């Protein structure tokens, strides 16, 4: 069934990546697959026009069942056997756009570097969750996709309750 | 001798609270350091490293309800200089830098006259330290596990510490500078305590500076 799932993403636009601008701007499309992320708790996002997937039985679509009891990784890896793990891998490609993003000069050995800074797929998806889970809640929470959150991200287009962030306010002098 | 020009009561409006895309708040040490490092390109001065203390910080709407996050704050900065001419020239530059400077995209609005401290052994930098009183300053708590597990197990907070580069991009079309080697990147992070920078033992674990591998770092390490 999964393989059903995973023909129909390829069919369609199709990329999984684990790193994306598209979470700083709605209209990036940037994204990267970093290979030497790839753990067994690895969390994966996805895009395709408009999250438009094939779900199962019990109406999930890829991406909610790839995140799910490290099955991605168990694809990924070969668990499952070499096709599925070829379908899922041929959607791991990378896409080259920096427009919209910050440019930022980074001192390196008396000289510098140019650094396009991309949010992280998993930082996201598994922080939040782990947070939740550990009820962390000295945090903001952050809605990603703008008003259509549906053709930002299939993470962005699930996870509509927004993505916690840490609270990083200082402690303050007092007046008195 | 080191040499410190201390800028008390920086007050910085309008500041871009998001550091990262899961960190909102104090503007990391990268900000300041790219602060020291933008001085010494436009002012000739060689800048060290730098130590930044919270007096004042607030994120709008987290105290009382009226996009970006954006906050406001009051600053107490502390620059490690190179400097062998007189005190006046050296805060007279700083003092102009300053007037038109901008920490995290927010507006300097105000700020004490910069003035010099000297140190000739580590127990006047004692008194270099206490000059910054009273404000918060960042100290560097390193990283035992990973940021969340940190976060909740050692009730730390984590702060962008520089950017792990993840592709070097092949084509510079709407790159501003064509010549400077420039990469897809993401934040790298550690994690950070605040403490009142008189209790603060030794202010070299306050000092901020550039290091290996696209990160920033405090002159004397991890903090003790």
């Amino acid at each position: 069934m999964i393989k059903e799932m995973i023909e129909d993403f390829i069919s369609k636009g199709g990329l999984i990546f684990t790193h994306s601008g598209r979470y700083t701007n709605t209209n990036n499309s940037c994204f990267i697959f970093n290979k030497n992320d790839i753990g067994v708790d690895t969390k994966v996002d996805m895009y395709t026009p408009k999250s438009a997937g094939i779900k199962n039985e019990e109406g999930e679509n890829l991406w909610q069942v790839l995140n799910k009891a490290n099955m991605f990784y168990r694809i990924y890896s070969g668990e499952l056997g070499e096709e599925l793990q070829y379908l899922l891998k041929s959607c791991c490609t990378a896409k080259e756009d920096v427009t919209t993003l910050p440019q930022i000069y980074f001192k390196n050995g008396e000289g510098y570097d140019i650094l396009v800074p991309i949010g992280n797929a998993h930082n996201l998806i598994s922080g939040t969750e782990y947070l939740w889970e550990h009820k962390y809640y000295n945090t903001f929470t952050q809605k990603l996709g703008g008003s259509n959150p549906q053709n930002c991200t299939h993470a962005c287009n699930k996870m509509r309750g927004g993505f916690k962030q840490f609270n990083c306010t200082p402690p303050q002098v007092e007046d008195n | 001798m080191r040499k410190f020009i201390i800028v008390k009561n920086v007050k910085v409006d309008g500041i871009n609270a998001k550091s990262s895309d899961i960190t909102v708040g104090m503007p990391p040490a990268t900000t300041f350091c790219g602060l020291g490092e933008t001085m010494s390109i436009k002012t000739g001065i060689v800048v060290k490293a730098v130590s930044y203390g919270s007096v004042k910080f607030e994120v709008r709407g987290s105290r009382f309800n009226t996009p970006k996050p954006l906050a406001d704050g009051v600053f107490t900065l502390c620059f490690e200089v190179e400097w062998e001419d007189c005190a006046e020239v050296l805060v007279d530059k700083v003092t102009n830098f300053i007037n038109t400077a901008r920490i995290a995209g927010g507006t300097i609005a105000s700020f004490n006259k910069p003035f010099v401290k000297v140190a000739k052994d580590a127990e006047e930098l004692a008194s270099v330290k206490n000059a910054m009183m009273p404000c918060y300053v960042v100290v560097d708590c390193g990283v035992e596990v990973n940021i969340f597990e940190d976060a909740v197990n050692r009730k730390l907070q984590p702060m962008v510490n520089g950017y792990k580069k993840l592709e070097k991009i092949v084509d510079n079309k709407h790159m501003r500078d064509k010549f400077t080697p420039a990469y897809l990147a993401t934040p790298t992070y550690t994690m950070i305590g605040y403490k009142m920078v008189s209790n603060v033992d030794n202010f070299d674990q306050a000092l901020w500076q550039y290091g290996e591998n696209t990160k920033v770092k405090t002159i004397g390490g991890i903090y003790n």
